[PDB]
């Protein structure tokens, strides 16, 4: 299909008006009195949002040239929030600043390859004194109130969240989903539990919980599928000798065993219980392995040449109870060893190096903190679909933004931490003098984002702007009130981690856009 | 192309099966090792029904009818279950039973041209029990072979058949006295793969010579034979 | 494909424009004194209805911007009926009237979230008082009114309803399904009934009826398929014994056996019938433990170790009076233990509470009332079609306005309730200023739905409202009698469940869309 | 479908027109003031890049004949890329300089066949020329320049490609792929690796490490499928007898085979891991021979007609150490010896020299590498996609570029060159005037590159062209700092393949295209 070619600033004017309607509908999302975008899905009800990069991922504009420009800055959101997750408008509004005046340079007829060497200057500069305005972030306040900031000022989500990455600990796995309540919930899952519940309801002893519990059981590791009660009949003897439990756990137990286990256990010969394994696979191996070493089991396996017919009491592991539901097993206190543990934990904590998928690697986190932690899940409660989405949504952010603080620390918020930056690196200069003014761009764009949570207040921006450069340390305006204070006593704390990526990321794709002269595309 | 929408586990096998509402196909899938499995079973999902590949629109964008969907997945024992819309299935105008040409396509055809699939083999499906008479269907079968054979037309059993000996390079003519001496014995033959119109042993005369083989062979044993011209 | 985008005052109006097409299509059938409207469908004749949310299921614009406004208010719509029933047209007004004066009060510069924060405040402290507001609603006549009012003021339907309530008890089930006459009929069902008949016509011994009648019968509950006459030839012997009659409910009986009863109950050796299991899968196996449980019977199951030739008489249950039909089977006080019955009763009960599907829990609940309480069935009466999905519709809200009423009482209707505790609520405040007008936005869009009640009458509204206000207590205006007087006397009564509902989710819903700045979605 | 067809005047300058807009598009992409072009993929995001070849294919006009122009001209930037992988848009000015100059000369009149013969002799002449200027480039410092220039003035890839071609030596191989991290990395291969794991994880010695290490092992290069352990007892009784591991390279074990060996490996009796054989097909058996070459072992084959149960430890080869992880093998310092190696080299020296296709010869270089160098990878850091698809496509430029000063030679860069020939042919004539005058345009069209790269800077062009002519030697002018100086000094060097390659493919396509009398088309 035949191309259109455009030169020059016939070109470069395209690209701008295409990268300011998008930073435009972004930037309303910004700060604490900014307002929400609704976006258009034809599939059902349209989905409210403040979610800067949720927005940014649906704008593309018709004219071609046009559209360029959008498709452009939408890698810089997206990047943000894949990142750290929360950070994606200032990321954006950072690199719409710098557009604008890069452009501004280059009309002044600068080379633009030396404003680019000039921006990339005065970045790598600002990164290292961000680390030296850090402070670490390390309690239960801190931490609640850079929840409380992510969650636009929800207490209540800041609290809760202080409350689960307490109760979990730090290798401890976080998740929120929809709940059913007019009000949130926290649980917390503790030892190991596993979705795979009973395999008849014969087992259930206590009708009224619905449920299996057992005390002091022997569990068996099957690594395959239980075919004959032929295999077993010497456990099940061993096992009634001894007169304990035992927890059947294999890959499968076929009707003819099972049902012979079933008859057995309600006659009250021997009082025993049968699970499938949870996963599949690889993992379902793994997890065998990992389940036979917290409870000190064998893993029985042909590979290894064992036999269900040469299975002894010494090859099972112990537990001091286990219960199991319709859908649910749980095992409390296995009777493993903290060093093996410990070992096989710096096992897959070494995976987790080696884990380049980053889905992969959370379910090796998952596995870990199922061996030494707990798992919690937050409920959302909201009345409706389009605030549960909508409240979804900000409780995400709250997870993401609080783990970003405890690894790295925090810096005042309200971006007065990348203003102050700013006023440091005035003495910075370059080889020549297109590269100072390349310099420069950066010191002044960096003022947008505080510009821009001020404006949506219809305060004016300047005026505060002037008196903030005129503050020292952490003096700085607060929008919610709407006065200065400082902003660690008045806990308006951003992590560091999120406003260092912010600012890398949007020079990058910025230091290419001010160097384009051409631009190919199709007849429309 | 595309996993959103197409990634659609919440559809129950039961009233997909049970309740007809799709055809059901099983495969033992594996992507390309870096690719997300439920991704690419999706991604396989679009390319067995709608392909919808970089965009779709009809005037005013979106497609979301066609979809065939994963219903199951599972990635570490290979399993990629995709429950396809009957109306993929075109109705043929001969007998309102769906056109094959479809399924293949959707499934181990221009669907497999996918190429982040290293391989999708289909271990199984299922058709829905009612339009399942209305898949394309083989009006005629090995029953139909056992009534024109004179055989009752349950177990009529074995249809004997061969390749005829020494497969290629025959000519049709001894190809016909190979297919009438086995027809001195057995019931069925088919053409070899090559002896389409290839000039060795085209259809036409072959098919010719053949048929008179065997009436000859069903005149000389007073029993009916079959051949299987390789129309391909 | 190339999106489209609006800021500001232009998308906002575009949006209220929307909400009102969708407001006005469903204001109209409100009240007494509403009317109906009629809705079209592609292949068959236009349905009549009174019912609001069935209307607003069916809006949808031209205009996208236009459409987005009504999509988004047909879910507070859809919502409010299904948690609730009766109360669509109510929850359609509220939030159609807090969204134009919110969109009103933004035009004067207030901040939105304030307006929400006060918005969600006002409904929060409304709630309260209409706790305290509620009253106990136990006897016959009061919920003959709740009824009367649904239904539209026909009595008939109050009564009847009344009536049904009152012979199946509280467990009980109620439905409504087409009739064939004029009249409105009530069928009751009593004892177990299932939907299956026998298995052949010979075994009918009352072709007077078409009917199999046995008494004091034993009663066997085979698991599986009866295939082998020698499955049953021990049993058949001690039957015979006996002399007393058997009903057999099994998965099936093949042709061999079925025949060979029929003939040996032609001849007259056994008394017999057989009649299919009812349903399949885990289901069948319940209802069969409920129907041994009941009649004190024993599933006959492999799953046990039991085998066909080794059940007993002991084993079989007994049953005061058994019938079958062509369809149905009844079954006549089962011998089963209260406290075993009691307690079965309890486990489903049970899991009445953990049935998070509603359909599974009609499913539970229809097993608890055909074990414990009465199951009936309402036949609505019309003259003819388009009539009867009319009447259908109105019958259907008495059932839901009944059942809430039940639970959770009371409140003076025609909008009074939101009128007095629109006068309790005038001393609450806020943090800001901003949200003394979101408080206030509230409290003044509850007088809403009392003021189209009377507009739809063409009685001047705000003379009414004023006088509404001048009384106290359950005083109020009767539009169907153009009086004042106390609601309670003249019993226009609405269930507290549905009026608080009608107001949490108008304001959820509302309190959102008054914030929004910018929509994006395709060009036409 | 029919065509439509011109003559004459009308024909060519709609030709020159198209010429003109592919020419535009790449130019401005040319010296160290280049500009960035952006290319439009609708598939995903657009490309932005400064590669001339990149932006010559997606170039194509909706007029027919302007098509033919650029359609054209292309043909040069496709063959110099695969010549030489640099100096593309260098070519593509050359091509354009030539057909403006050369119609031109057709317009006065003069027959175009003299023209191309006068053009031919010239760059005929040309190339002798440079010839004698190149000078031996030999030393690291020499090749890093080349590099940093060709790289567009960054040193690091200069530097790190100085290092790569130092480690792996003249027969190594390089190769550039992207990276995760913002610096880039050199990795160094030694010795022979190929991209197979352990079988099983029971193999794995040092669990932390997640690999397996033996010392001095035997190594066993079965070419087939091992089986039947049957198969095996006579070698492994061997091993076993010496205890020393052995390492299996077969096509497959299968797992009967496998799991003994996990067997007894479990319990230490002989320490035995298993790899499939590198590659597929034919490779693979001469990849086998390579290693049993390397390693002084034997390849076992039926077709030679040798047997497991006859092979022996003077058939298994050794090395002092191997290493194998989930996805990698090794093989240090293999029991081979220089001679045989050595001549095994020859016959792939022989191979390679007979390598019709570049991927063979690709595939024929790995092998040799493996067995008389190693394999260095570069991995690209960059913050973002569009800057990493960038980057990568500038440190290929370098890699080929260095790649060919090492086999040619250096001469100054910046088209100086090209000038200090231009004045050399100047006493050139031919057999007729029309001949002279083709000389006169070749020798005028050598000033090009020059004009263009300071054009892009926005100084005169003239001015330095007079100024360098002026000059004597490499004497020239660096666009990098604005000054003249001598080049070499300044180590701003051309490889002498990439320009003598740029000419005689420009001369080629614009001797032909100012021939064209007709054009035949079909109709838009
Ligand atoms: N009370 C407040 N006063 C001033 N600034 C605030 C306040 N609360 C939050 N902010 C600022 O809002 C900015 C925007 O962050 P956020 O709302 O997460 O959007 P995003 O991270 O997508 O840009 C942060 O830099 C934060 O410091
Ligand atoms: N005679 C009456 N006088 C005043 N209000 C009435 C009378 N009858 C019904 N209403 C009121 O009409 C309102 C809506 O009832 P209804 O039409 O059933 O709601 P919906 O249309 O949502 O089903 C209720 O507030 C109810 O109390
Ligand atoms: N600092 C410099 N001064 C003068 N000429 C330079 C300088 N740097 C590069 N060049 C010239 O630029 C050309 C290489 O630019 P490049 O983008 O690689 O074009 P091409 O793609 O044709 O190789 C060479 O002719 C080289 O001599
Ligand atoms: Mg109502
Ligand atoms: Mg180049």
């Amino acid at each position: 299909a035949a191309k259109d070619v455009k030169f020059g600033n016939d070109a470069r004017v395209k690209m701008l008006r295409g990268v300011n309607v998008l930073a435009d509908a972004v930037k309303v999302t910004l700060g604490p009195k900014g307002r929400n975008v609704v976006l258009d899905k034809s599939f059902g009800a349209p989905t409210i949002t403040k979610d800067g990069v949720s927005v940014a991922r649906e704008i593309e504009l018709e004219d071609k040239f046009e559209n360029m420009g959008a498709q452009m800055v939408k890698e810089v959101a997206s990047k943000a929030n894949d990142a750290a997750g929360d950070g994606t408008t200032t990321a954006t509004v950072l690199a719409q600043a710098i557009i604008t005046e890069g452009l501004k340079a280059v009309a002044a007829g600068m080379n633009p390859m030396d404003l680019k060497r000039g921006i990339d200057k005065a970045v790598t500069a600002a990164v290292e004194e961000l680390k030296a305005l850090s402070v670490p972030c390390s309690d239960s306040k801190a931490i609640a109130q850079v929840g409380t900031i992510s969650a636009n000022s929800d207490e209540t989500v800041g609290k809760l969240i202080a409350e689960a990455m307490d109760k979990v600990g730090k290798e401890g796995v976080i998740t929120v989903e929809d709940g059913t309540g007019l009000q949130d919930e926290l649980d917390v899952v503790e030892g190991m539990q596993f979705d795979r519940g009973y395999l008849s309801p014969y087992f259930i002893n206590k009708p009224e919980t619905g449920a299996v519990e057992l005390e002091s059981p022997f569990i068996l590791l099957a690594d395959k599928k239980i075919s004959n009660i032929r295999e077993m009949l010497p456990v099940l003897e061993a096992v009634a000798k001894a007169g304990k439990p035992l927890l059947i756990i294999a890959e499968d137990v076929e009707g003819e065993a099972l049902a012979t286990l079933v008859v057995n256990t309600m006659r009250g010969i021997v009082k025993v219980a049968a699970v499938k394994a949870p996963g599949f696979g690889d993992r379902r191996k793994a997890m065998l392995q990992d389940i036979a070493t917290l409870t000190g089991g064998t893993v029985i396996s042909e590979e290894i040449g064992m036999e269900l017919e040469k299975a002894t009491l010494e090859d099972l592991g112990q537990a001091k109870r286990v219960v199991i539901n319709k859908d649910t097993t749980t095992i409390i206190d296995g009777v493993g060893e903290e060093a093996a543990i410990q070992g096989r934990v710096a096992q897959i904590r070494q995976q987790i190096e080696e884990a380049t998928s980053d889905y992969d690697r959370e379910k090796l986190q998952e596995r870990v903190a199922k061996l030494a932690g707990g798992v919690a899940v937050i409920k959302v409660g909201a009345a409706t679909e389009v605030e549960m989405k909508e409240k979804k949504a900000r409780v995400e952010d709250a997870l993401h933004a609080t783990r970003a603080a405890v690894e790295e620390g925090v810096v005042a918020g309200g971006g007065v931490a990348l203003i102050r930056v700013a006023s440091k690196l005035a003495d910075l200069r370059g080889q020549n003098e297109d590269q100072n003014v390349g310099i420069k761009v950066a010191l002044r764009a960096m003022e947008a984002p505080l510009r821009q949570i001020v404006l949506n207040c219809g305060e004016e921006p300047s005026v505060v702007a002037n008196t903030v450069k005129g503050g020292d340390g952490n003096y700085g305006y607060n929008a919610a009130t709407e006065e200065y204070g400082n902003m660690i006593d008045m806990g308006i704390l951003d992590p560091t981690k999120v406003t260092r990526s912010a600012l890398q990321y949007a020079a990058s794709v910025a230091g290419l856009m001010i160097t384009t002269e051409c631009m190919v595309t199709d007849l429309p | 192309d595309q996993s959103s929408r197409y990634v659609n586990l919440a559809l129950k096998e039961e009233d997909l099966i049970a309740g007809g509402e799709h055809v059901l196909c099983a495969y033992i899938m594996k992507p390309k090792a870096g690719y997300g499995y439920v991704a690419t079973a999706a991604h396989f999902a679009a390319e067995s029904s709608t392909g919808t590949n970089v965009e779709v629109c009809t005037t005013d964008d979106f497609t979301r009818g066609v979809d065939a969907l994963v219903y199951e997945v599972d990635e570490a024992r290979e399993l990629t279950k995709i429950a396809y819309p009957v109306a993929l299935f075109d109705r043929n105008i001969t007998d309102g039973k769906a056109m094959i040409a479809s399924f293949l396509t959707l499934t181990m055809g221009n669907n497999q041209g996918m190429g982040d699939v290293e391989y999708a083999k289909m271990h199984d499906f299922y058709v829905p029990e009612a339009y399942r008479a209305l898949f394309d269907g083989p009006s005629v079968n090995i029953s139909a072979l056992w009534k024109v054979l004179g055989r009752p037309e349950v177990d009529g059993g074995l249809v004997v058949g061969t390749i005829i000996k020494p497969k290629l390079g025959l000519r049709p003519k001894p190809f016909a006295e190979a297919c009438h001496a086995f027809w001195l014995g057995g019931d069925f033959i088919k053409n070899d793969e090559p002896q389409g119109n290839q000039p060795f042993a085209p259809l036409r005369d072959t098919i010719a010579l053949v048929a008179d083989a065997m009436r000859r062979a069903q005149d000389e044993t007073g029993e009916a034979k079959l051949f299987s011209a390789n129309i391909t």
